[PDB]
């Protein structure tokens, strides 16, 4: 169903779209995953220990 | 011996987005100008944000005024993303009153001549008593790239962050051109993409004129 | 809001005490950056002294660790509300839906 | 103040003057290492990945 | 610059009579006078010293033979 | 870890690849072919080395 | 105060050798080092003009997998070895040099009959090596002025043509630190020719084309 939803969406099966490296422009050889990952900023700063 | 591109057409899809096709490039040229350009357009620009605000009941960013929806700070983030173009001068200091049961939108601030609002729809915040007063003096700068407040350096004065650059995604492609009877020649097209407050022209104008001041260090060795 | 969650943040916030949540139902009066008043319906007023009821949000308050504690109402001015309902998100929750 | 000069002195005297580097526990001898610093921007320490 | 003494231990015996012998040389060369036998490119008074190691021109008994002919004044 | 990687992805033949059996004159010649995007990264060629 | 940039004042020229340099400049804004970099590789790898030899015509043999008795190096040994010739042509596309040797030495660069048009950068570059006193080696070459690089593949014995004067080109970007503001890129640019031209020289021709490029916007 994972799959399936993708699909609804014009979206590549696999999950895995091509990329366009910023420096150079050139095509990644092998394409790479994309997607959206929830991230948390921990209690642990820097100004707070150097 | 290699041919000069030239500016064909200018096809505007909305009052933000826009393309832009090139004079058909010798091959190789196509990904060489496309990401120089890109990178510049996306790097280094001219725009007109806000710096420096002062509401008239407030002491200090954190604090609440009577009246309005939700928190000063609230606020400030949502001013952080105004567009605006200014033509004459170099800075210039807005106003804005407002009272009443309402939403409050960018339309509602003094339009003197010399600047202009591109999304008069834009929102900054609502009011819920019948009776309630909200004035404010914004502080429009013109700079460019991103300058942090705690970098760059009254009690009712409130900093602002600064998002100079009108650009915020750029693409191109580059495809053959079918231009006289050589198969080597092919036209770049860029899609580029602003809040409003700078006409494409202008922009490919601005970064190629950089791109050659650049290399002219080179051209001089 | 998490794009992909397990589904039960709605209970950890709920049951939690740091989203403001309806004791009686009722249509929303007054909407302030700090209070909200909230006018009962006629079922669940009491026989004598029904007036309205009142929630004072804080804002800005030291927590045990240096964090701030913070309130931002998520209701307009004029709407319905239901008893058990979120009014006022806490710190790191959305429209009552748990969110680090 | 961190006048202008005040960098350009501190450049020319930290040019190689070494600074050692240990990480608790130092369960063994290579845990104290010397290393030539280099002034970088930022508020974290940078380490040579090998 | 220099980054590496292994050339330097090489022509010394160990490791810490080299590290004596470019002390007592660094101490010569930066408390006074002494100006130093090789060419500097502003570098520190531990590491030109240090250079002249691996010249082999400086060693434990040529830089005692030196000091006694200044002492003997 | 990463390096090691890297270096496993630039050793590795393929039966088959972009400009695979031809002749180069040196590897500073190999170098410039990758980088046109004239051969692939790897296919099996005949080389002049010292 | 919004239109200027930070101008390179330190330009230094390092020479390794005759066809080897090394220059480097600073300051840059941030990442004005890699669009530069990447701009002057990409247009000096494939599109550089220049002159190269295309196909040769040897009488003794007549397939790529032959042997030429009296010659150990094989065919494509020969081939191998036209590749790296370094000939610059002056106002001709097109032009054939003839070569007869006979006896036994190595076949020098100098031992070509060329006019004055045609000129040869290594004379002693060597061809191959004759190892027979009745060994004779007789051939014709043909170099055409073209650019960047051109494969066998894509197209009597064609060669490769390495139209572009430049070799190899590498580049690195470091920090470089003006008062305060550390983030500004130093670029160090590495390069080799293999010796028509000054190696400082090919990039000041290389930045020309990419600024006749511009001449429409700016």
């Amino acid at each position: 169903e994972i799959k399936e939803l993708l699909k609804l969406g014009d979206l590549p099966t696999s999950g895995q779209i091509r990329l366009y490296d910023g420096r150079t422009g050139e095509q990644f050889e092998r394409p790479v995953t994309v997607g959206y990952m929830y991230m948390l900023k921990l209690n642990h700063l820097v100004d707070d220990k150097m | 011996e290699f041919l000069k591109p030239r500016l064909v057409d200018i096809e505007q899809v909305s009052s933000t987005h826009a393309k832009v096709t090139l004079e058909p490039l010798e091959r190789g040229f196509g990904h060489t100008l496309g990401n120089a350009l890109r990178r510049i357009l996306l790097s280094s620009m001219p725009g007109c944000a806000v710096t420096e605000v002062e509401i008239d009941g407030v002491l200090h960013e954190y604090s609440t005024k009577e009246g309005v929806q939700e928190d000063i700070l609230e606020i400030l983030l949502n001013l952080k993303g105004l567009a605006v173009r200014v033509q004459g001068k170099d800075e210039v200091i807005l106003t804005l009153n407002k009272s009443g049961i309402g939403p409050v939108t960018a339309a509602d601030i003094t339009h003197d001549g010399d600047v202009e609002i591109v999304k008069p729809q834009h929102v900054i915040c609502h009011l819920t008593d019948e009776n309630a007063s909200i004035s404010m003096r914004i502080k429009v700068q013109r700079g460019r790239g991103y300058v942090p407040a705690s970098t760059r350096i009254p009690i009712g004065r409130l900093l602002v962050d600064a998002c100079y650059s009108p650009v915020e995604r750029i693409a191109y492609n580059v495809e053959a051109a079918r231009v006289e009877q050589r198969t080597d020649l092919d036209k770049l097209v860029i899609e580029m993409e602003t809040n409003g407050t700078i006409d494409p022209e202008e922009a490919i104008r601005r970064a190629a004129t950089i791109l050659a001041e650049q290399l002219e260090a080179f051209v001089d060795l | 809001k998490p794009l992909v969650g397990t589904g039960m943040e709605r209970a950890v916030a709920v049951d939690s005490g740091v989203t403001a949540v309806a004791k009686r139902g009722g249509v929303v009066q007054y909407v302030d950056a700090s209070r909200i008043v909230i006018k009962v319906n006629e079922d669940e007023m009491y026989p004598g002294e029904a007036g309205i009821d009142i929630y004072n949000l804080t804002k800005y308050t030291r927590s045990n660790q240096n964090t701030c504690i913070n309130q931002m109402p998520c209701v307009s001015l004029g709407e319905p509300v239901e008893r058990g309902d979120v009014l006022a998100d806490g710190p790191s929750t959305d429209l009552g839906e748990l969110a680090l | 103040r961190e006048e202008a000069v005040v960098w350009d002195i501190l450049d020319e005297v930290i040019r190689e003057h070494p600074v050692l580097l240990n990480r608790a526990p130092t369960l063994h001898r290579l845990g104290i290492q010397a290393f030539e610093p280099v002034l970088i921007e930022g508020k974290a320490i940078q380490l040579h990945p090998l | 610059a220099r980054v590496t003494v292994q050339d330097a231990v090489e022509k010394i015996g160990n490791r810490f009579d080299l590290v004596l012998v470019a002390a007592r040389r660094a101490r010569q060369m930066q408390v006074g006078g002494k100006d130093p036998l090789v060419p500097e490119e502003n570098d520190k008074t531990t590491v030109i010293a240090l250079r002249e190691i691996e010249e082999g021109l400086i060693n434990n008994q040529i830089l005692d033979v030196r000091e006694r002919q200044e002492q003997q004044e | 870890q990463d390096v090691v990687l890297g270096l496993y992805y630039m050793t590795r033949d393929c039966v088959n690849a972009k400009g695979e059996g031809m002749v180069l004159t040196g590897p500073k010649e190999a170098e410039r072919l990758y980088r046109s995007g004239l051969a692939s990264l790897h296919a099996r060629v005949k080389v002049r080395i010292t």
